[PDB]
């Protein structure tokens, strides 16, 4: 037998039996680089989902972005209320950006041992609020 | 009988076992063109020569310069010249043949300055034939060496056409009239019952430490193959002969390598003293394994022990440099931290000589045929061969020399793929096995599975492990033996008493344990009785009522005006042990040790001598 | 006298319409070893022999009793048993894979991917082999520690997410450290055609560097790095 | 032997390098031309993201052809429109500007 006639062979018994598939995410534990992966990903989505609405929007809508911002204006927006939405869409993109350096580090090889990605993990969150808090305020 | 699926396989030679020898004896027959079988009731890599630490011995001289022809007399030596030195002739020289294989396999052997493979002096080893001071030729892939050996053999196993039945319990040898026809074994997946029949069948389950209640070997050391030929009425050799590893953890018995003795550990007692040098001043702590271990036991009877139990040693590493202590033993520095507790670099090791090795076996060739006694003379059992630990050719003796199990597995199993490679051919007419064989396997296998006894299958296992441990260890008498065998026997009869739980076909570990009881029980019998019937002191089988060299002479003087012993007087030969399955009685003869060299010319014989270092 | 407490994962195949449940066990640490694996076998010895589990050499090199005790995969002879005795330790088999009886599960696939990865040293010639040792310097050696210790346990891929969702076509950490493994060989010559054998996007390049197999491996190995450094090898190697 | 997935890798941590230089380009340095190079890096760079999204949780063959597809679709119109946006109207770095101090 070859290498992947065995492959061939081992789902060919499985799918067609009456095998339980072990309780995976169920019951395991919950880790920082795990849920920080998860994260990335969640905001890798989110800001697509925006990008995408604004490119759509731009042929699909008619009215210029003038008069959609005098519909924002015209609306007696709050004085923290702004802060907030403005906040909402900062803190999923700089959360990605620094993590995306992270990332990018893995790259090159570096900080890739277990101290030095809960160290990084920590400091990529932290580094996210004060890009957050920071830009949401300038 | 109807319950079981039987279904029949068709092959040219089986082998069973998937660790080392079995492993290097299933590839090299693919590799000479057979349609190659491998029963295996673990998977190759969960095999116990992944264990293995110390390394493998080969006279290379890399280290400074060496002679295989030092590593016979060392060998030989060791033996308590009980070792047939036919096959330690063949397996000295075969030494850097099979070891230079490995390593052109792939085995990430550590490293010198020119560039070659790093050995290291070990248990009794010595240059110009026990002169020229210690000799260094065990090669190591650093503390870490039979987890290598195992990947670098199945990796390289891939490399050919060969068919494994990963997790297979092998029931029974099929049989027919002398000769051997493959083997019967259960699927442990499905619970089916498997017939594969071949022209030979190599015979490589490793040993069975698991008898005793203390020992290194793994829980899947359970001599089924050594039992498998005794229920096909074919003797078992050496069985008596147990080593007695010095260096084991004092908790479940997790093994702490001879490389530390090696490299320049050292042993200490509760006064302070190395006790290594009142009983051994040449070589000392770094002496053999049944003189180190008969030390350590003999200084727990003066009440020198260790611990709040006053029943373990300590082995010292602290003034070990951290440099190689982390190069050359960073396996041995994780173990000793997890079940002990203990920081390698500035604390000692707390270690207890405890059951590692199985000397005996199965009668074997030295070119790997399993051999039977007919009338005081050899004879060659038809299509069966044996490879490894499971194996007597008594290359070993009396005692086993540090690292040369790991040889004796490669150059065995070589020889065992050869001697069918040279024998005969692939192809050949595959021998026609009744449709009614293997029918008592199954009636074993069935009540085993439906027991509905009184006494559970644990509680008699340890019954056994206790009985064992107490009567026949390091130290034995034939007041102590004697009251041990009528122990064991009496609990022989226990077996058709015991209770299973598990009612069901797919992994029924609660069945294959016990066919491992089954397996343990019959490999105890003999290794009792045989101890009891020994009236010597010929290594690691030592007694305090009997503390006398009985060879054929008194060979501390020359030999001339002494007159010769007959056979059935002197104690230098095999002890052969048979056993009635029915009555559980143990029936036992004896043969002659092989003297004779392969070539004297090139390998000059080793007359026995002094037995001390 | 001193109680601990273990929830296990159980599931009969004889018994049709026998679900998975969970059943409970009572032991007492004076009378156990320190190890999760010698309660098992406690378990299995005394209270209940029905209870299937895969285990050899306690003294962690197998990967015989990998399972996920307490949400992380590790050995039972390695890891302990938490001493704290109110809490319940909870022992399932390796995540997203196939169950042939409780605790014991299909590796057959695992296995195989090892296979497809050619673990073995390859050369131009076969012919002068056998004979000589190859030479390797010791800095060579150097580059291979911390990769041949790993003993195939399966707490690794059976950690990666990737793994989980792809387990037929991505080869998972374990397997793909062998590979690297097999790279940085000095001896061996077939590194350009192994880093050829993963130009698909499935092989290798399912991993997005999640990193949960380096924090579960038993041996303290890891794996993680090592795939970083093939996609490394994957960019960089000529022709 | 074509390596494929090797190049392609490469390539996404290239945009990645570009994407990360262009934000702060984008603030020091912005204007008409700064404007469709970000249009073009955020694009793509979201077209290989959603890529190997689909090839991780998307289970199929007949499935796994449309959703590359459909994904194809939305990264062109996003572009088109962010192309259009840069043209026709005020420009991604003023639509921002002109969000934030206002
Ligand atoms: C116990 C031990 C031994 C040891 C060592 C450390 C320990 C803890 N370190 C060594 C070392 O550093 N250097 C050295 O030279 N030797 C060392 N040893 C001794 C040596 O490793 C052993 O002699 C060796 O492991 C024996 O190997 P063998 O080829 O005889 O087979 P195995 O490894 O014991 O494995 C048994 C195989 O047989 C199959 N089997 C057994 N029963 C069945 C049944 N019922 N049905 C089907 N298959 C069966 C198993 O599958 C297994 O593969
Ligand atoms: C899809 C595109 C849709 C765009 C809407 C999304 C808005 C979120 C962008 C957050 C970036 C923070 C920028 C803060 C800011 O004030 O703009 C820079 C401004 C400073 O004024 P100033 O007058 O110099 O400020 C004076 C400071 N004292 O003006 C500039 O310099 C222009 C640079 C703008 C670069 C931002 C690009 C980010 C693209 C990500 C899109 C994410 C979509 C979700
Ligand atoms: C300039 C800062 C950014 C950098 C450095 C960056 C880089 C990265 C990296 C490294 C990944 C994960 C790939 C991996 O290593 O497995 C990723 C994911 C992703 N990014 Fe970004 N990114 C940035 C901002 C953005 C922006 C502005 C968008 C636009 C919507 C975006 C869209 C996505 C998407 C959709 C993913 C999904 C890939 C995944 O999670 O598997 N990113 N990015
Ligand atoms: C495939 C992938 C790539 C990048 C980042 C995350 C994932 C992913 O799906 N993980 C995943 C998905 C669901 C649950 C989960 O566990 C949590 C319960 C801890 C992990
Ligand atoms: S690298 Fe470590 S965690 Fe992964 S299979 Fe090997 S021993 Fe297990
Ligand atoms: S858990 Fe994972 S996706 Fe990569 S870093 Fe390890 S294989
Ligand atoms: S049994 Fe060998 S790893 Fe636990």
């Amino acid at each position: 037998t070859t290498a992947k006639e065995e492959m061939e062979r081992f789902w060919n018994k499985n799918l067609g039996s009456n095998r339980p598939l072990s309780p995976h995410i169920t019951i395991y534990r919950w880790s920082l680089p795990m849920a920080m992966s998860i994260c990335h990903r969640g905001t890798g989505i989110a800001l697509s989902a925006g990008v995408s609405l604004f490119g759509l929007s731009a042929l699909l809508l008619p009215g210029n972005f003038e008069s959609h911002l005098e519909l924002v204006k015209s609306l007696c927006l709050g004085p923290t209320l702004i802060y907030t939405a403005k906040f909402g869409i900062v803190f999923p993109l700089m959360y990605h950006t620094w993590n995306g350096i992270r990332h990018l580090i893995w790259d090159l090889g570096k900080g890739l041992t277990i101290p030095q990605l809960t160290q990084s993990g920590v400091v990529v969150l932290i580094l996210t609020v004060l890009s957050s808090v920071g830009l949401a305020a300038m | 009988s109807t319950q079981y699926p039987v279904v029949d396989h068709e092959f040219d030679a089986v082998v069973v076992g998937a660790g080392g020898a079995g492993l290097r004896a299933a590839f090299g027959l693919s590799e000479a063109g057979f349609n190659t079988a491998c029963v295996t009731k673990l998977f190759p890599t969960r095999s116990h020569t992944v264990a293995a630490q110390g390394g493998i011995n080969a006279a290379l001289g890399n280290m400074e310069e060496d002679n295989w022809r030092w590593h016979f007399y060392d060998t030989v030596k060791g033996s308590d010249w009980l070792g047939d030195q036919d096959a330690i002739h063949y397996m000295t020289e075969q030494a850097p043949a099979s070891v230079v294989e490995l390593e052109n396999y792939g085995m990430p052997f550590s490293r010198t300055e020119d560039g070659k493979i790093y050995q290291r002096a070990f248990g009794g080893q010595s240059l110009k034939f026990g002169k020229g001071g210690q000799a260094h030729r065990c090669c190591c892939v650093a503390d870490r060496t039979g987890h290598s050996l195992l990947h670098t053999l199945y990796g390289r196993s891939l490399r050919y056409d060969t068919s494994y039945f990963v997790e297979y319990f092998a029931l029974d040898l099929l049989m027919e009239n002398g000769e051997c026809r493959g083997v019967i074994a259960l699927c442990i997946e499905d619970g089916s019952i498997h017939r594969i029949r071949a022209r030979n069948t190599v015979v490589a389950t490793g040993g069975y430490g698991r008898t005793y209640f203390s020992c290194t070997s793994a829980h899947t050391s359970t001599g089924d193959g050594t039992a498998m030929v005794t229920r096909a009425g074919l003797p078992c050799q050496d069985l008596e002969f147990v080593q007695f590893h010095p260096t084991g953890i004092y908790g479940a018995g997790c093994l702490i390598t001879e490389g530390c003795r090696g490299e320049g550990g050292i042993l200490i007692n509760s006064q302070g003293e190395r006790f290594m040098e009142r009983y051994a001043p040449v070589a000392k702590d770094l002496a053999s394994r049944d003189v180190v271990s008969r030390s350590m036991t003999l200084e727990i009877r003066e009440g020198r022990g260790c611990g709040p139990e006053k029943d373990h040693v300590y082995l010292q590493l602290h003034h070990l440099p951290p440099e190689q202590l982390a190069v050359r033993l960073p396996g041995i520095s994780e173990t000793a931290m997890i079940f002990a507790g203990v920081d390698v670099t500035k604390e000692p090791i707390p270690v207890l000589p405890t059951v590692h090795y199985n000397m005996g076996g199965i009668p074997t060739n030295y070119k790997g045929q399993v051999l039977r006694h007919v009338n005081g003379q050899d004879q060659v059992v038809p299509g069966l061969y044996a490879c490894g630990e499971a194996a007597c050719a008594s290359v070993h003796g009396a005692n086993r020399l540090g690292a040369n199990s790991l040889l004796d597995l490669v150059v065995f199993g070589r020889a065992c793929a050869l001697s069918i490679a040279e024998s005969c051919r692939p192809g050949d007419k595959v021998p026609s096995i009744k449709p009614n064989a293997g029918e008592e396997s199954v009636m074993n296998l069935d009540k085993l599975r439906f027991a509905n006894g009184t006494i559970r299958t644990s509680e008699l296992r340890l019954s056994m492990q206790k009985s064992m441990q107490s009567h026949a260890a390091v130290f034995r008498v034939g007041s102590v033996l004697q009251e041990g065998c009528e122990k064991i026997l009496r609990l022989y009869g226990d077996l058709q008493h015991l209770k299973t739980f598990d009612r069901g076909m797919v992994w029924n570990t609660d069945l294959v344990e016990t066919l491992e009881l089954q397996n343990l029980m019959l490999c105890a019998l003999q290794t009792i009785y045989g101890a009891e019937a020994r009236k010597e002191s010929r290594g690691a089988h030592a007694r305090e009522d009997f503390k006398e060299r009985v060879d054929e002479y008194d060979y501390s003087k020359p030999i001339q005006g002494q007159q010769k012993k007959p056979f059935q007087e002197h104690w230098r030969k095999h002890t052969l042990s048979y056993v009635d399955v029915k009555t559980g009685k143990v029936s036992l003869e004896y043969r002659p040790v092989i003297d004779k060299t392969l070539n004297e010319a090139d390998c000059a014989t080793v007359p026995p001598a002094i037995r001390s270092y | 006298p001193r109680i601990k407490k273990f929830a296990i994962y159980r599931w009969d195949p004889d018994k049709t319409g026998d679900k998975p449940h969970m059943q409970t066990y009572e032991i007492d640490l004076n009378n156990c070893g320190p190890m999760v694996l010698d309660a098992l076998i406690k378990i299995k010895n005394e209270i209940d022999s029905t209870l299937t589990f895969r285990r050899s050499c306690r003294e962690g090199i197998c990967g015989s009793c990998a399972m996920n005790i307490n949400g992380g995969n590790t050995l039972a002879c390695t890891r302990r048993i938490d001493t704290n005795l109110d809490k319940v330790s909870k022992i399932y088999p390796l995540p997203h894979m196939y169950v042939i009886k409780d605790l014991v599960p299909d590796l057959s696939n695992f296995y195989a991917q090892y296979k497809s990865i050619e673990p073995y040293l390859k050369k131009k010639d076969e012919s002068q082999e056998g004979k000589q040792q190859y030479l390797q310097s010791i800095e060579e050696r150097e580059k291979l520690d911390g990769l041949y210790e790993c003993i195939l346990c399966a707490c690794c891929s059976t950690s990666c997410p990737s793994y989980w969702w792809n387990g037929d076509k991505y080869l998972g950490p374990a397997v793909l450290m062998q590979a690297y493994r097999w790279m940085i060989d000095s001896r061996d010559d077939f590194t350009e055609e192994r880093l050829a054998k993963l130009q698909d996007p499935f092989s290798l390049y399912r991993c997005h560097t999640i990193m949960n197999c380096t924090g579960t491996c038993p041996k303290g190995l890891n794996p993680g790095k090592a795939i970083a450094e093939i996609k490394k090898m994957m960019a960089t190697y000529k022709e | 032997s074509s390596k494929a997935a090797s190049l392609h890798w490469t390539g996404e941590r290239v945009v990645s390098v570009l994407l990360l230089g262009l934000l702060p380009a984008a603030y020091l340095n912005p204007c008409s031309a700064m404007d469709y190079s970000l249009a073009a890096a955020l694009t793509l760079h979201g077209h290989w993201g959603i890529g190997q999204v689909v090839t991780d949780y998307v289970r199929g063959d007949a499935l796994q052809k449309a959703a590359k597809a459909g994904l194809l679709a939305l990264s062109a119109f996003t572009f088109a429109g962010l192309c259009y946006f840069n043209y026709h109207d005020v420009g991604i770095c003023k639509a921002v500007a002109m969000l934030w101090k206002l």
